[PDB]
């Protein structure tokens, strides 16, 4: 039964998770790593549900196809919209980017926070990472600020 | 005033927390404690958002506001209020299905685990903010049961 939840259910929940991780961590860098961990833990579940539901049960074997799965299928399922941009680094054939114009968290809170963070991006990056590795593409996903919030996707050589 | 979103992310995210708490804690039962404490923290913040974005008195009305408004406004559903107590002391919330569950599953080795325990803390924390000291807890979970039931009882004013 498809349901619609208040943007607050998530916000409030995520905010606690952030605090949870922050209570057993030393640095923001470690905080994000823990969040990325929680994300990776469930990435696979989302991969299977989207494949069986939107891809007739066929996983991807090519790089371009899996990246689009992220930008379209995965991003829509999670945030109700498609990712703003999908790009390849012009410097190296093994790096790609998922660029969001606004931090992911801002769509779930009345007023954007004065100071921005990469907590939702880290969490999400862990999800995207589980999705990629579990589909057969060993990769490393990181997050940072540049032209908005970026998910850097690096495939292993 | 209230913006909406699809369940997917929320249930997915919550599944992440539960899956992680199962790693940070070796005991299925200490997870329950943490989930409740965590729910409590949210309930304390939630009550505010709720109150501000809408329009209780006795415990019978509180059950209405909870199952018909609050539960509908946040989790997008409406539990049934059945099995009251002679003096408007205790009642039950019914659900044809678990509100925090869908497609995210944990390996089953967790018999003493109350998957959605967080909801109990949320309730307690929220009500406690409106000067009400109550108690929440599960007594049926869609755990091989027919439906999900949360028992609540007014303990004392504040
Ligand atoms: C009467 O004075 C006001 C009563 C307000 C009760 C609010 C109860 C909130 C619990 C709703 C459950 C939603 C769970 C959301 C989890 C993120």
């Amino acid at each position: 039964p498809k349901t619609e939840v208040s943007v607050s259910a998530f916000a409030l929940l995520f905010s606690e998770m952030v605090q949870y991780c922050q209570s057993r961590v030393y640095s923001v860098s470690e905080l994000q790593a823990r969040l990325a961990d929680m994300g990776q833990g469930v990435g696979a579940s989302l991969l299977d549900v989207l494949v069986m539901r939107e891809k007739n049960g066929k996983r991807e074997t090519k790089v371009l196809n899996i990246l689009l799965f992220i930008k379209v299928n995965v991003w829509k399922a999670l945030f109700g919209k498609e990712a703003d941009k999908l790009e390849q680094a012009n410097d190296d054939d093994k790096t790609y980017y998922i660029i969001e114009k606004e931090p992911l968290i801002n769509a779930y809170i009345s007023v954007p926070k004065e100071n921005s963070t990469l907590n939702c991006a880290a969490f999400t990056g862990g999800i995207v990472e589980a999705i990629l590795t579990h589909s057969g593409f060993p990769a490393k996903v990181t997050v940072h600020w540049h032209k908005g919030t970026t998910l850097m996707i690096k495939f292993d050589e | 005033e209230s913006k909406k979103m699809s369940s997917e992310l929320f249930t997915l995210t919550y599944g992440a927390l539960v899956t992680q708490l199962c790693k940070d804690y070796e005991n299925d039962e200490d997870v329950n404690k943490q989930l409740d404490r965590m729910g409590y923290n949210i309930g304390v913040r939630l009550i505010e958002d709720f109150l501000a974005r809408s329009n209780c008195h006795d415990f019978r009305e509180t059950a209405d506001v909870i199952a018909k408004v609050a539960f509908k406004m946040y989790l997008g559903i409406t539990p049934s209020i059945t099995n009251w107590s002679p003096a408007g002391d205790e009642f039950s919330l019914i659900l044809e299905n678990n509100p925090l569950v869908d497609f995210v599953e944990l390996p089953d080795n967790h018999s003493a685990l109350i998957y959605s325990n967080l909801l109990c803390g949320v309730l307690r924390g929220a009500l406690e903010m409106v000067q009400m000291a109550v108690e929440a807890k599960f007594v049926q979970d869609t755990k091989g049961d027919g439906v999900t039931e949360i028992r609540m009882r007014f303990i004392r004013r504040i």
